[PDB]
Order: C-alpha cells, then structure tokens, then sequence
C-alpha cells in the first residue's frame, strides 16, 4: 500500500457521494422518504409540510457534505502548497532544510 | 456526583474522552532520546547513524 | 372425545441452539443486491430454544407461552404435527384460535372453544379428530392449501405473530438429512397469511396425530404410538437486522447487531 | 445561468446549469382490469348490524371503488380519513381492506378515532394510533329504533384491562369489581359486563343510534386487489412518461426488466427508498423504471457586454456515436469532458482563457466566434 | 422530477446558490493546486537523444 | 434511555455513523501529530554517566 | 415533539463536530510546524531567520 | 358565498374535502384564505308537507 | 414520572413546595417519594465506553 | 490498562511496533494455535 494517501483521497470523496445518496433514504420525521408515495396519498396542503421536512433534511445533509468538503480541500491545499515548496526547493535546487 | 462533577454529566449523555496513544512517559523518552543524541552526536544522528 | 394420554414417562426438556433461523421477509417489496437495517420482532441468533420429543413412549405436546412470537421449526417425514392452537385460557371461556390440515387442505377457526386436554388427532388412515369438545360463538373461518406439505428430511419452519389485530405467518420448507438437531445454514421465511382474527393470545399448543394400527385396546393413554418426529419453540424479540440480498432478490445473509459487539 | 446568479451580466467564464432535463410527453394509467363493484350496498345499506361488543369485520376485494354511488342513497355524519386525503381516493388502489361495522351511540362517535379513552375505545373497540383508513357514521334512527325501545344492540362496560387494537372479546363473563371472588353469579359488586343500548325514536340526538362503518387498508408496498374508478390506458415503453402503477404516481422511462418478483411482491426499491422497479398488474411483466434526468450542462459565455452568443457543455455525451442536447448547432465539437455545441475547433494551442475541461479551453476571437 | 417539491424548493429559499459557489471554488482552487506544483516551468525541455 | 425515541432515531437516520467517522479521523491525526513531531527517531540514545 | 428534539440535538451534534474538525487542522498545522521546527532546529542548524 | 344545505353536507364545506356538494355543487380551494359560517334554518327552510 | 434509572439515598434537602429536582440540563436528577417522604436521586443506568 | 479493562487479550511481556492502537501505551497484535495479544 505504498499510495495509501491518494486512495484514501479517492475513498473518502466516494464515500462523501456514497453517504448523499444512501441519505435520501431517511424520513426526516415524515410519512415516507419517496415523495411520490406523499403526493400520492395526500393532497397539497396536507403533503407541505413533510415535503418541507424532507426538503430540509436534505439541504442539511447537502450543507454537511459540502462543508466536509471544504474543509478536506483546505487540508489538500495545504499539501499541494507544501508539495510546490518541496518541488521548488528540493528538485530546482538543493535543500540544506533537514528531513 | 454527576450534576456537581462535569465529567460525569458528559459521559452520562454520551461524550468521553479517548486516551492517547502515547503516554507523557514515553514522550518524556523521545526527547531525552532527541537530547542525548544531539548533545554526543549533533546533526549527524538527524542523517543517519 | 377426551382420551386423557396420560402416559407416565418423565424426561428433562432439552435445549438448543437456533444458529442463524427464523430471518422472514419483514415487507412485501424486493430489493436486490443492498443491505438493508430493519427492526422487527426476529428470533436472536444463537439463541437457546427449547426442544420437544415424540419418539418411543414420549409424548410432548404441552401448554407453552406466545410472549411475543413463536419460531416454530420440525424436523418430520411422517406429517404426524397437523397444526396448532392458540389463545389464553383454552376454554369455552375465552375465544381461541385453530389451525388444522386435513390432506390438501386447511381448516382455521376462530371460535369458542373447550379445548380437550391432551388434544390431538389419530392415524390408523382418518381415525380420530378428538381436539375440542365444544364450538361456540363461531365468528371467523378460513380454508386455503396445505401449510405442511411433503430419516428427517424436511425443516417446516413458522414463525407466528400477533399484531395489533392480524395474526401473521412466515413459512418455508428447507429438505436436508441431518437427523439429530437444527442444520446449521440459512433460510428466509417468505410470508403466508395475515388472518384478522382480532383477539387475545398468551399461550399455544402443537397437536400432533397418534398412530394405531396394530392392535387397538381401549383408546385410552395406551394402545397408541407415535412415530419420530420433534419441533422447536423459540420466542422473538424486538431486535435489529441487517439484511443481505442478492440479485435475484433473496436474504442469504443477516447479522444480529445486538448479540455481540462485533455485529453491533 | 442569468437567474442563478441574480444579475443581467454575466462575466467571461463557465458556468454549471441545471442537469438536461426532458419533460415527459404522455401520462398513462395501469390499474388491474376489473368489472365488479365494491359491496357498497351490503355494508352501508343492509338491516341487521352487528353490536359494538361484537364488531364484524368484512374482507373486501376484487372490486371498484366508486364511493358516488352513494351519493343518492345515504348522507354519512361523519367521514374522516386518516393517513389519505380524502380527493385521492379516486387515484388509489387499496391492498387488505376490511370494513368494520357496529352500531352505537351518537355520543361514542368521537371515541372512534386513535387515541380516544371512554368505554367503546377502551372495552369495545379500539383502533391503533398508526391507523390508515377512513371512519363513516350515519344517523339510523329510523332503522336501529323501535318504540317502547330496542335492547338488541349491546356494550361492552366493564372489563378487567383495556382492549388493545383491533381486538374483540366476545367474552360473557360476571366481572369481579370487589375483593370477594363471585363464580358465575351475579351480586353486590358483581356485574354483568354486557349491557343493552336503550334506543328510542324519542329519545335526543346523543342517546340515538349511529352506524360506524371502518375502513382499513394499506396504500402501496403490496399488491393491489382493490382499486378505484380511474381508467387504464395502453403500456408506453422506452419514453418518458406521467405513470401511476396502482396509485403510485411517478415520472421515468419503463422497460423491461430482468428481475423476478414474487407473487407477494409488486414494487420493488433501490439503495434509496425509491422505486426503481414495478409489476404490470394487467400484463404480469416487471418494468424497470429509471428518472429521464441526467447529465450536467454547462455554459461557455464571454462578458456579455462583448458578445451574446454562448457556447454550452454537455457532459455525458458522445456526439461521435436524438443526442441528449437542448439544440444542435452546425459546429459540434467532441471532448473528454462532453460534447461542444457553440464553439468551433481550431487546432492552434493558446494559454488557457476558459478552462473548459480535460485539456479544453475557449476563447474568444477573429466576425468574431467562440473557440475551443 | 416532481413539480410540487420543486416550486415549494423555490419558496424555501436559495441556498443551493451558495453550496455551488462554494463546491466551484473548491473546484478552481484543485485546478490552481495542480498548476501551482506541476506548472512551475513554461519552458518545455526534451531530454537529449 | 428512551426505546421510543431510539426507534424513531432510527428511522430519522444514519447522520451519526458519519459523525463518528469524522471523530474518529481527528483522533487518528492527533495520534499521527504525536508521532510525527516526537518520533523522528527510533533509536533510543541514552545521556552517558 | 420527539422529532424537533432530534433535530435540533442532531444540528448541535453536527455542529460541534465542524467546530472539531476546524480546530483539528488548526493543531495539525501548528504540529506540522512543529515537526519541521524539531527537524531543521533540533536536529539541525538552520539559516532561516526567526 | 351563502347558500342552503342539509347539517350532513356541511362538514364538506372545507378545503381537502370529498363528496356531492364538494365535487360537483361548491368546491373551497386548498390555499383558502377566510371564513366558513353556518346556522340551522329548520324554522325558516322547512315547510309541512 | 416515567423513567429509567438508579435510585438511591440523597442529602438534598427540598423545601415542601418542591417534589422533583432538576440539573443543569432539563433532567430529573432528583425526586421525592410521596410515601415515605424521601428524597432520592435519579442516575441514568447506562455509562461507559465500550 | 490505563484505557480501560481490555477482555480477549492476553498480556505479552514482550515489545513490538503498533500494530493496532488501543490506548495509553497497549498495542494489540495477532499472532501464534493464533490468538490476541495485548
Ligand atoms: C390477554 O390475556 C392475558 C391473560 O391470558 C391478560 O393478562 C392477564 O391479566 C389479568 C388481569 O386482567 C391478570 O390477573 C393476569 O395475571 C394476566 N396474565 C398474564 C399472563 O399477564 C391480558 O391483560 C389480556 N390482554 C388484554 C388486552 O386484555
Ligand atoms: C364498501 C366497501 C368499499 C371499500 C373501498 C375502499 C375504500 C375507498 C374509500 C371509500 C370511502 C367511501 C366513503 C363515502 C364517500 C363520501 C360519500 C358522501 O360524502 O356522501
Ligand atoms: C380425563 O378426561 C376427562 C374427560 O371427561 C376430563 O374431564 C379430565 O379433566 C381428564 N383428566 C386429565 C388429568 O387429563
Ligand atoms: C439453555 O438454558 C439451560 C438452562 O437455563 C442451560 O443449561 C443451557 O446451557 C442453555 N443452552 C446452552 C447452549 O448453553
Ligand atoms: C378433509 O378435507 C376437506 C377439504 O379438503 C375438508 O372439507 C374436511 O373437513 C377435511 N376433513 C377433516 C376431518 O378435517
Ligand atoms: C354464544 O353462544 C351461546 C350458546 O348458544 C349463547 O348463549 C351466547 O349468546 C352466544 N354469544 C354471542 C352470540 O355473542
Ligand atoms: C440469479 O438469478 C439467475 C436467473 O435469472 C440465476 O441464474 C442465478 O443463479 C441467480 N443468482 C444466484 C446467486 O443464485
Ligand atoms: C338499499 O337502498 C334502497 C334505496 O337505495 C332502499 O330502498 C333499501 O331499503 C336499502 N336496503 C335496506 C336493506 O335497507
Ligand atoms: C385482464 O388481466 C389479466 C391479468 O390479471 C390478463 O391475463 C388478461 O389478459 C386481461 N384481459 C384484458 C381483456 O385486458
Ligand atoms: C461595458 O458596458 C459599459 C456600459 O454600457 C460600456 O461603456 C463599456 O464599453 C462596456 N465594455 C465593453 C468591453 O464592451
Ligand atoms: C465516443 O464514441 C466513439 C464511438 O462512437 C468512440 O470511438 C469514442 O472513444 C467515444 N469517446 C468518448 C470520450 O467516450
Ligand atoms: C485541423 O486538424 C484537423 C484534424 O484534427 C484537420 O482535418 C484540418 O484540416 C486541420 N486544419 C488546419 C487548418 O490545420
Ligand atoms: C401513607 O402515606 C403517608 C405519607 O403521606 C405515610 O406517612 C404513611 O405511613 C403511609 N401509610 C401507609 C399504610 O403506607
Ligand atoms: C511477565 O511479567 C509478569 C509480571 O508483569 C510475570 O508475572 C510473568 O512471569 C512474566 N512472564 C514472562 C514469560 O516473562
């Protein structure tokens, strides 16, 4: 497991999209997590307030992964920054830094 | 005790504290490891043997 | 009609282990290669159930309770359980339920009935239908195919459930050859029925037919015999499973998240 | 991409629009092809109820719903539907219904709900709180009274513990209300739990008799053996359509399916809660039903105060194979990251002015046009 | 694909807007990362035969 | 200590799985900060009398 | 009512756990430095300034 | 909106609702915004014979 | 007052309008038997990490 | 342990890199009839 670090990368971004869609699933306090089964059963005025129960668990879960997200880029941007010293300073010239 | 101590009220509703992996010992021994060998040896011990 | 076979012949009830048994389909929907958490009264796994004989001259077909449900699983070859009966008390007092099998057909009721002690039914091969002394009050009636169809080969697995105010069952039949004790494997049990009765139920008895065809004495708890034959009663329990399907649709896997912090 | 960003000027870049929809053209209907009407007449316009200690339970199947048959016939008091709107019932096929009848008081109407405590609820009849179905009642003391008064109908007024749902004690037993044990005989302290209702045409509105007819069923996850008074229309494959499958409305594409479904298995689910699959009751054949939105879009625009003309993206798809576009322009240009419409090849290498894609970038230049 | 949810959605309110503007800039700032290590010279230079 | 509540969590659904994860992730790195920063070497050099 | 109490402890428990993992990068960058600090002080002589 | 029917139909007076006068005589729009009255007229709309 | 919970002997001494004894959060964490007149306290019967 | 009572796993005298990080200073390992050591 020599690249370890990339494909952790690449496992926690599917898992991130894994996660969003297996969360469509839940009810939110609601009838169903269908939203056709809803419409279908009851009428407009009846079915609004769990279509907005629904609609707002899934803005949450939405705001979550794309804060997880933002925080996981800010994590690869400082190793990318890191990354661009090391190929500036080791491979276009020579590094008396230790380690 | 659990209303008067923190500790208790957080671990009653859900929320403990992990220990570390290293103790203060054992970090206590890294460095004086990282001491000694900078001391006798220098920099050399930072490059190798 | 009250034969009272009080054949005298004590033995200690044997206990079990249920592997992993009596997983059912909990909806009627198809889901295929995902797995899928749900809560529903299953019987634990490796849980210890109880283990009744019928060999010779031991008789087993006591009064047992319905706590919550019932995982009931015989290892037959000669059709001798033809059903069972449910209710409280077992008197004309009381509303009770009935499940009997004549070949290739059922027979369900839902009536008043003075359940004869030591209930049963006869082979010679018809004989005898001596299980209640009495039907009142006849409220609900049913008839549909066999449940039990055809050295103990076949693994009729039930499970029995009373909710609300529908009495819910989930069969199967699995053939093996193991003759000592529950095969140790899987298998779902597909539903069968949900009958509304609509009544009260704390305890449960197997009816199990005697074979007379020798010589016949004065039937009383003499001159009968009957053929090997054993069921086991386990009791569910509210539990959470994690089910596995394959493509075709089918369960082929389950964990039990409580029975050990692993499977949590 | 104007309305997103709330503004009419849109600056030099790329912008993601909504995924490539495509509105569904027809709308069928597939309920299982039945003749028969429901037994509205033997339910709700037959003599000889049963009492609320005794409440007969009637399964029903196989049958229309047309509820406005009895529009002419009878006006029913009460109606409330729980766990379905009450306008849907047209749309809806209903899976285990079974009618409960009884008769009682005017005043015990209101215990026929979930949650409700008095003597019908907790003696006589009670109902789950995760109830689905609908409550009727209707005046008959025209029919259920008599003069001098009918003892016909009875109630259930003592009981050791209170019934749970849909369950019935028939039970005539003395009910032991004192510490001293009575053995079938009544006494002091000791009653009969049955009781008669005293049903007069004098008597007030409360003390009249009412006739409670209700109704349980499941909506979807099964098979459907009753239905409504909807017509079915012909199966339409491989387009997007406006389905309703045994009350499930919905909106994809339906083709055939590999799966084998059980005879106790109609609809079928996805990773999600979802209906990715369904059983044609009339044809018996399984469909797969799959959403006919996807595909992102993308927009290639300069400032817009020094051109109008845009270019757009359309990832998944592969023009050099109907394509899935929302119209086709005479310069297509194939890429990695999808298909260009708008901007024409050209197969000079510039800095990068529009970061298209893979190794795509636009711009804007020369009669001036949009490059890639 | 439902009409109902989706003019309810507009009621809501907007913050799908913002959830793209922040997943763009994540975005552009992965494009930035990548020409910021790799792209550190313009000049391309051929390895000699 | 709630059955009803636990079963009704259940159905609301998983967002505490990914919690989880997301603690257990930063308890890892903090284990990984120790390492990294104290564990620069692995020979133990003792001072001499 | 059981729900909206879900809820909303779901939404702390959430928002604790951002709050976390902020401060958690905050840490991993100050033990990053102070790797590099043990590396290139400690282990070294550096001409870096301050 | 005034108008005469019998105390059966009057429940249908009210969005969401099904029936005669709902379906086919006065249907109330689900978004309703007002007031719904009603008194009997037993002396008034009632005539021997 | 349903609950679940230990109950055990409490020297919290509460004045006679008052029966049950709350904690920094919304939680029973006291009550007073109204037979016998004693106080005693409630502590949640599930605790520690597994 | 200063973590906790650890069930399943047998005290090693012995001293290996981390294979699995319990807690304070315990490492547990798979090895050897194979079984959990601490
Ligand atoms: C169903 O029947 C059981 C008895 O078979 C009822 O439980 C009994 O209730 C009486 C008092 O009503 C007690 O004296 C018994 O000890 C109970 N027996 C058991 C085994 O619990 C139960 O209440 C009935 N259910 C309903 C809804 O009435
Ligand atoms: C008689 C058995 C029919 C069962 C069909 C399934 C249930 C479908 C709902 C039918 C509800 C009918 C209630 C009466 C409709 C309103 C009539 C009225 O207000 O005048
Ligand atoms: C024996 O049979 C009679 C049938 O009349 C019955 O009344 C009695 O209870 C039975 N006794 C036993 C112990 O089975
Ligand atoms: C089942 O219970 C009995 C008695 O409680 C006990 O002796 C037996 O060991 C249990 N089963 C197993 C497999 O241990
Ligand atoms: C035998 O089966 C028939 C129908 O198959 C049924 O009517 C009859 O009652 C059965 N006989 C007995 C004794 O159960
Ligand atoms: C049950 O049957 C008995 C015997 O005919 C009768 O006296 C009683 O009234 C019946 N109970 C009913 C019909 O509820
Ligand atoms: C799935 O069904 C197909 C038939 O459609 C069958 O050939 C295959 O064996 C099934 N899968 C399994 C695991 O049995
Ligand atoms: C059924 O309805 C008709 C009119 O719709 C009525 O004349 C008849 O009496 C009703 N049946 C019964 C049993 O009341
Ligand atoms: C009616 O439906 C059945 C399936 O339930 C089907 O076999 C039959 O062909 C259909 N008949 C018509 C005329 O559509
Ligand atoms: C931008 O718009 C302003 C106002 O109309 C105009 O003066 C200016 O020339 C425009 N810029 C370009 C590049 O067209
Ligand atoms: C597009 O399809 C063609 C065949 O029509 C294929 O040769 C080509 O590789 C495809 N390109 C992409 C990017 O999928
Ligand atoms: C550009 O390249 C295409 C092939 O990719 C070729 O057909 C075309 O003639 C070229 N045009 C010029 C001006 O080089
Ligand atoms: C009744 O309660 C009182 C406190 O209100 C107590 O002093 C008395 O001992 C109790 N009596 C019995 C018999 O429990
Ligand atoms: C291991 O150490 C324990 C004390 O911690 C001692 O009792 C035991 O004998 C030792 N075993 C070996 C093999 O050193």
């Amino acid at each position: 497991s020599a690249l370890g670090k990339l494909q952790d990368v690449v496992n926690q971004n599917a898992q991130a999209l894994n996660t969003l869609v297996k969360q469509l699933s839940s009810n939110f306090g609601a009838i169903s997590s269908v939203l056709n089964d809803i419409l279908s059963r009851l009428d407009p005025p009846e079915a609004e307030v769990q279509i907005d129960r629904l609609i707002t668990g899934r803005l949450q879960s939405l705001q979550t992964y794309v804060t997880q997200q933002l925080i996981r880029a800010a994590e690869i941007r400082a190793s990318a920054n890191l990354a661009a010293t090391k190929m500036s300073e080791c491979v276009l010239g020579q590094s008396k830094r230790v380690d | 005790i659990a209303a008067r101590d923190l500790i208790c009220a957080q671990k009653f509703n859900g929320l403990t504290v992990l220990p570390p992996l290293l103790t203060d010992e054992m970090i206590a021994q890294y460095t004086s490891a990282l001491l000694a060998g900078t001391i006798t040896s220098g920099w050399t011990f930072g490059a190798g043997a | 009609q009250c034969v009272n076979l009080t054949t005298r012949t004590l033995l200690p009830p044997a206990y079990t282990n249920s592997f992993t048994r009596g997983v059912y389909y909990p909806d009627k929907v198809f889901r295929s290669s995902v797995l899928h958490s749900t809560q529903d009264l299953f019987l634990p796994f490796f849980s210890n159930v109880t283990w009744f004989h019928a060999i010779h001259k031991r008789f087993d077909n006591p009064v047992l309770p319905f706590n919550d449900g019932v995982y009931f699983a015989s290892t037959e070859k000669s059709n001798i359980i033809r059903g069972w009966i449910f209710g409280t008390t077992l008197d004309s007092k009381t509303q009770s339920l009935l499940i009997v099998n004549n070949a290739t057909n059922v027979v369900i009721k839902v009536c008043e009935f003075q359940f004869c002690n030591d209930p049963f039914l006869g082979v010679y091969m018809e004989s005898e239908f001596r299980v209640y002394s009495s039907a009142n009050n006849c409220t609900f009636e049913y008839v549909s195919q066999p449940f039990l169809m055809d050295n103990f080969k076949n693994l009729r697995e039930f499970v029995f459930k009373n909710i609300d105010g529908y009495f819910k069952i989930y069969s199967k039949h699995t053939p093996i050859n193991l003759v000592r004790d529950l095969p140790q494997g899987f298998s779902a049990l597909e539903p069968l029925v949900d009958l509304p009765i609509g009544i009260n139920i704390t305890r449960f008895q197997t009816l199990l037919a005697l074979h007379r065809s020798w010589l016949t004495p004065g039937d009383s708890s003499s001159g009968w015999t009957a053929g090997a034959a054993a069921y086991y009663v386990g009791y569910l329990q509210p539990r959470t499973f994690l089910l596995k399907y394959n493509e075709n649709g089918t369960i082929t896997d389950a964990v039990d998240c409580a029975l050990d912090p692993l499977s949590e | 991409t104007k309305c997103t960003l709330k503004s009419f000027t849109v600056e030099k870049g790329i912008y993601q629009t909504s995924n490539f929809r495509v509105q569904p053209t027809e709308s069928i209907v597939r309920f299982p092809n039945i003749t028969n009407l429901c037994p509205f007449g033997e339910v709700f316009n037959a003599t000889r109820f049963a009492s609320v200690y005794a409440w007969n339970r009637k399964r029903i199947s196989n049958c229309v719903a047309d509820y406005s048959v009895l529009y002419n016939s009878a006006s029913f008091s009460t109606f409330k539907c729980y766990g379905v709107s009450p306008t849907k019932l047209n749309d809806l096929c209903f899976t285990n219904v079974y009618a409960d009848s009884f008769v009682i008081r005017g005043d015990e109407v209101r215990q026929i709900a979930p949650g409700q405590t008095g003597k019908i609820a907790d003696y006589n009849y009670k109902l789950p709180d995760d109830f689905t179905g609908c409550v009727i009642a209707w005046n008959s003391n025209n029919l259920d009274s008599k003069v001098g008064g009918n003892y016909n109908y009875l109630y259930r007024l003592f009981r050791k513990s209170n019934l749970k749902p849909f369950e019935r004690d028939i039970s005539t037993e003395i009910y032991q209300a004192g510490s001293t044990p009575c053995n079938g005989v009544e006494g002091f302290n000791c009653y009969f739990p049955l009781q008669s209702y005293g049903f007069q045409p004098t008597n007030g509105v409360g003390y009249q008799p009412y006739r409670v007819v209700v109704l349980s069923f499941e909506l979807l996850h099964a098979p459907a053996t009753v239905c409504g008074p909807k017509k079915s229309t012909n199966l339409v494959k491989n387009k997007c359509v406006n389905f309703n499958f045994n009350g499930l409305t919905g909106t994809g594409v339906l083709t055939e399916s590999n799966k084998k479904f059980l005879p106790f298995q109609q609809f079928g689910r996805d990773i999600a809660d979802t209906t990715d699959a369904v059983r044609d009751p009339q044809t018996l054949e399984i469909l797969d039903i799959t959403p006919c939105s996807f595909g992102g879009v993308s927009v290639i625009t300069p400032g817009t105060n020094t051109s109008n003309e845009v270019a757009v993206l359309y990832q998944d798809v592969n023009c050099t194979e109907t394509w899935r576009v929302y119209s086709t322009g005479s310069n297509v240009f194939q890429t990695r990251a999808g298909c260009l419409i708008g901007a024409e090849h050209v197969n000079n290498s510039y800095e990068c002015d529009i970061p298209i894609g893979a190794g795509i970038c636009a711009s804007y230049q020369t009669s001036q046009s949009i490059i890639a | 694909d439902s009409t109902e949810c989706s003019n309810l959605l507009l009621q809501y309110g907007s913050f799908c807007t913002q959830l793209n503007r922040a997943l763009t800039g994540i975005a552009v700032e992965q494009d930035k990362n990548t020409q910021e290590v790799f792209a550190q010279v313009k000049q391309i230079y051929k390895t000699p035969p």
